[PDB]
């Protein structure tokens, strides 16, 4: 599903009211989450109704295809891209962006293509078989690209279409780590990569993100 | 609001219905409310009827053999609609004065939704018609009545034998879909046995009755530990096991939620308190012999929103 | 399903369903707010249009063409949507009216 | 040769005939799509193999049918021999048998699946259920034995008999009671037994529980069961008082033949009342959802 | 006498369809005789036998169930022979 949002890059003062429109291509469900990404990406409204657990300036509203994120209070500490996504379908697209427990990831490095540059993620404070592990890609002055997630509770492994074959996560369901195998590295992958974390029943969006570990080739 | 439709062929009827999912309060049941969509002329001489009934399916065979129906329905109900709540009150503000309402109520001591992967298992089902009282003429929704944790913890589970002496005792009994279990087991091994092994498995219990009483022997994990006890020694160790439906596919008959149309549900929820089924989850650990049984609760915690109709990533 | 709107800058176009023994209906949303009914039209013979869009606004339907044209102050600026009376079909789009 | 055995020795005739005939007009055809369906059409299941071979019985029971319309039809003249009064006997007993053990063991498998499902999945096989009918065969078999060996054929003043020959002197009334008490043991006593405890059963458990239609298929194959078999074998018990005790061997020279269209007319009405009766069959001789969305609503 | 009566009826009975006899035997059975003609009739200008002839109430004659003419007065009734069994 394409998604393009109507502003690009505003400027406001500190009393002003920010608004950013978000626009869907296939009608959507009412499920939209929210990111605020200045560092690690923070999920700031989920299913466009609801308040993460951030101050409530934040609010969202739903207009059938169109979403709108309503800021009303503008503060300081606000500078920042923000993203919209929908989690209805496998291939999650995200928005473009718009200027103004944890997560430990290793491995990066010069690519030097043709090899594996196993990447892993450690997790602290919750398990794999309650929660899915998500991996998205950010290039450089673009926005963001999930390549693989994966759900140890039903074993299913998705992949995007442009990156299956290539890709391969796995899971310990041990030690609570999750892993990403990659081959046939090719000059357009370098970009840099966010664990994410999401309930896994009630995917109500990318909670706590990683700090991500650059990877260029 | 984003309420929940769903049309006929033909576009003769169309129902609007505020949620899906109804919760059981255990002193209380949500009632079914919603409102039914007419066209304006399709009702001449005939009167809108919205059913709901629960339906048990038991089997399905190629042939009857005396009058065995396979399906037997433990409620049925019936409206007619030609004090308002405050979901369909605005509804009928929206559509017009074409629009009738229907109030149905769940009464107590009834199944939940339950479905048994091969869709057998008890299923709540609306039908919305309009005759002077066929498939193509009527309104098919199917909804679920489920439980989630109550608010209180319980006594810690704990069971001992002795025959060698075993002591499981299994942290609570409230344990999230998904969570780890862990218990800790602790044996004597006083003398003249020498344990080769040390097994613990999770069963999962269904209470089926439409004739007579029925019990399920089906395994969901089972861990195996390849340490030794010899005699006179003491061994304290503690185990990690967590129900999962990812090697428990292509098993016949296991107990699953309720499926609104073809999709994936995780393991059925334990009953709390009839004609039905009620499912109930225990920890086994074996000696290599003795066996603990140690019964728990497996319920989804509390949400705040309404759980959605299917998975949510598709395809 | 192909809920092809026509007309502004008004008629529909359904490939699926068809309009025996069905009423049809328009719908114009707001100019910044939810859906509302603007007239309808059953197989023939009770029209039961509306009240504010009364005189100012008609509909006709053919049952050979597969289309349905809908025949018109300044409030009747939205998007108009072609649709059962019922709501059965998939909701389309309105290219503009003014 | 000259072998002549001379000595000195109706509308009930003529209705045991009408309903030979009508057995054979509705057994046949029903019998036959009952084989086409459940054989090759429908799935291979446990019912659906028990409901085949009971079929393929009554059709070759109905099959050799019109031999003994023309036995009975010209005052007892069986114009065949030797060779076949014995087969024709020796294969409607086996006929006869093995749709009684089928309905016995249909019913005790009805009656298992409804009161006990903790074992019902586990022991019943397609591999079982044709170890139980190969069993069930071979009993049936072996079981009507002596119907080919002791048939013979004589002469009763110009007419040509084919009966038992009980008589192959002391061992003569001793043959005669023990293969009539255990046709009747074996085909009467123990089967409508059976059916019996295990429908009551099920009714009582049904009871205590909150389908109509299903009482009433099970009272109607009962009570069909039971007016038909009953005449037949009452009087083949009958027969050992002739030879036990003084007899007048009047009221069994035409109790007989209607007793045997009774039960004909009961093996005609069983797949009437088992398979081609019930609501989901008729449904596919007649041959031979949208989706949900959501909407808006204002606060 | 009886068994003259007897061979008589019985060479009547064959030919409606002489020799000399060999054997013959009385029986105190009520009612008749039963006289066991073993005997041959031999023809010459055609116009071993085994008649078991007994008013005469059986005529068993041929030229092996001679115990049921000889017992006949009591039954003679064969088994079953109303039924296919
Ligand atoms: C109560 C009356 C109406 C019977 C109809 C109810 C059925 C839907 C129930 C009754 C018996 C049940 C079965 C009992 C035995 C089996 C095997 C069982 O597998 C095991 O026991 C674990 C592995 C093994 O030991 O083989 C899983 C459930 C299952 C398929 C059950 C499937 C559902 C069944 C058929």
């Amino acid at each position: 599903i394409q998604m393009t949002q109507s502003p690009s890059s505003l400027s406001a003062s500190v009393g002003d009211r920010v608004t950013i429109t978000c626009r869907a291509s296939q009608s959507v469900s009412s499920a939209v989450a929210w990111y605020q990404q200045k560092k690690a990406p923070k999920l700031l409204i989920y299913s466009a109704s609801s308040l993460y657990s951030v101050p409530s300036r934040f609010s969202g509203s739903r207009s059938g295809t169109d979403f709108t994120l309503t800021i009303s209070s503008l503060q300081p500490e606000d500078f920042a891209t923000y993203y919209c996504q929908q989690y209805k379908y496998v291939p999650v697209t995200f928005g473009q962006g718009t200027k103004v427990v944890q997560l430990v990831e290793s491995g990066g490095g010069l690519v030097q293509p043709g090899g594996s540059l196993r990447l892993s993620c450690a997790a602290s404070g919750f398990n794999v078989y309650s929660s899915s592990i998500h991996w998205v890609r950010q290039a450089p002055g673009k926005g963001l690209e999930w390549v693989a997630s994966i759900s140890s509770y039903y074993g299913y492994t998705y992949y995007a279409d442009s990156v299956k074959g290539r890709f391969t996560i796995s899971a310990d369901t041990s030690k609570n780590t999750a892993y990403l195998q990659m081959n046939s590295l090719r000059a357009e992958d370098t970009a840099v990569y966010y664990c994410a974390r999401s309930r896994q029943f009630w995917y109500s969006g990318l909670d706590y993100w990683g700090q991500g570990t650059l990877v260029t080739v | 609001t984003r309420v929940f439709k769903k049309s006929s062929p033909n576009g003769k009827l169309t129902v609007y219905l505020g949620k899906r999912d109804f919760v059981d309060h255990l002193d209380k049941v949500d009632p079914v409310d919603g409102v039914v969509l007419v066209d304006p002329d399709y009702l001449k001489d005939r009167k809108v009827f919205v059913t709901l009934t629960v339906a048990f399916r038991y089997g399905r065979e190629d042939l009857d053999v005396l009058g065995l129906s396979f399906r037997k329905d433990l409620f049925i109900a019936t409206y007619q609609a030609f004090p308002p709540t405050r979901l369909q009150d605005r509804l009928l503000r929206k559509l017009g004065q074409h629009a009738h309402p229907f109030f149905f109520t769940i009464p107590q001591n009834l199944p939940s939704s339950v479905t048994l992967q091969p869709a057998l298992g008890v299923d709540f089902e609306i039908r919305a018609f309009v005759a002077k009282s066929h498939k193509r003429n009527s309104v098919r929704l199917v909804i679920r009545k489920v439980q989630f944790a109550p608010e209180k913890p319980g006594p810690q589970p704990s069971a001992e034998t002795t025959r060698l002496h075993l002591e499981a005792s299994l942290d609570k009994e409230l344990y999230y879909h998904g969570e780890p279990l862990n218990v800790n087991v602790h044996v004597t091994n006083n003398s003249t046995k020498t344990v080769k092994k040390i097994k613990v498995s999770v069963r999962q219990y269904a209470d089926i009755v439409l004739f007579s009483t029925a019990q399920y022997k089906v395994p969901v994990a089972q861990l195996e530990q390849d340490d030794q006890v010899s005699p006179s020694s003491t061994f304290s160790k503690v185990y990690t096991i967590t129900p999962l439906l990812s090697d428990n596919r292509e098993k016949r008959g296991l107990a699953l939620d309720g499926k609104l149309k073809h999709e994936d549900t995780n393991l059925a929820s334990s009953t709390i308190v009839v004609l039905g089924i009620l499912v109930s989850y225990r920890v086994k650990v074996k000696l290599v012999d003795v066996s603990v049984e140690l019964p728990f609760v497996l319920m989804h915690p509390k949400p705040k929103e309404e759980p959605p109709h299917r998975e949510v990533p598709e395809n | 399903v192909q809920l092809q709107e026509s007309g502004g800058g008004l008629s529909c176009v359904v490939s699926g369903f068809f309009f025996d023994t069905v009423t049809m209906a328009w719908y114009r949303r707001a100019p910044g707010k939810h859906r509302e009914l603007v007239a309808s039209a059953t197989a023939g013979g009770t029209t039961t249009y509306a009240d504010s869009v009364k005189d100012r606004f008609t509909i006709s339907r053919d049952n050979a063409k597969n289309t349905v044209y809908l025949q018109m102050k300044p409030e009747d600026t939205a998007v108009y949507y072609c649709n059962t009376f019922v709501r059965s079909l998939s909701w389309g789009q309105g290219t503009q009216v003014t | 040769d000259y072998y002549s055995l001379e000595s000195d020795l109706g509308v009930v005739h003529w209705v045991s005939l009408v309903l030979y005939c009508l057995a054979f007009v509705l057994g046949i055809p029903g019998n036959a799509i009952v084989i086409w369906f459940t054989g090759f059409k429908w799935k291979k299941t446990v019912t659906t193999l028990w409901f085949l071979n009971l079929a393929i019985a009554d059709f070759i029971f109905l099959l050799f049918l019109p031999l003994y319309i023309s036995y009975v039809a010209m005052n007892f003249h069986w114009p065949f021999g030797i060779w076949l009064c014995k087969a024709n006997s020796f294969t409607a007993q086996l006929n006869m048998f093995a749709s009684v053990f089928f309905l016995t063991v249909i019913s005790l498998d009805h009656y298992i699946h409804l009161i006990h499902p903790v074992l019902s999945h586990r022991h019943r096989t397609l591999k079982n259920s044709l170890i139980v009918i190969i069993f069930i065969w071979l009993l049936a078999s072996l079981i009507g034995g002596p119907a080919l060996y002791f048939r013979d054929t004589v002469e009763f003043n110009n007419h040509t008999l084919c009966y038992n020959n009980f008589q192959k002197p002391d061992l003569t009334l001793i043959r005669h009671h023990v293969l009539t008490w255990v046709k009747f043991i074996i085909g009467y006593l123990f089967p409508l037994l059976t059916m019996s405890i295990c429908y009551l059963c099920l009714i009582f458990k049904v009871k205590k529980r909150s389908s109509s239609r299903h009482f009433w298929t099970i009272l109607v194959v009962v009570v069909a069961f039971v007016v038909c078999w009953t005449p037949y074998h009452l009087f083949s018990i009958w027969e050992l008082t002739i030879h036990h005790n003084s007899y007048s061997h009047h009221v069994m020279q035409a109790g007989i033949p209607l007793s045997t269209g009774l039960a004909f007319l009961n093996s005609c009405l069983n797949p009437i009342l088992y398979v081609l009766i019930s609501k989901k069959f008729q449904a596919r001789f007649r041959s031979s959802s949208c989706t949900t969305a959501s909407s808006s609503l204002a606060k | 006498e009886a068994q003259r009566r007897g061979l008589q009826v019985a060479l009547e009975e064959f030919h409606k369809h002489e020799t000399s006899v060999e054997s013959a035997v009385d029986t105190p059975f009520p009612a008749g005789i039963f006289v066991r003609l073993e005997f041959k009739l031999q023809q010459t200008s055609c116009r071993k036998c085994l008649a078991c002839i007994k008013k005469v109430l059986g005529r068993l004659v041929h030229c092996t169930q001679c115990l049921r003419v000889q017992r006949a007065g009591h039954s003679f009734y064969f088994p079953g022979q109303f039924a296919f069994s």
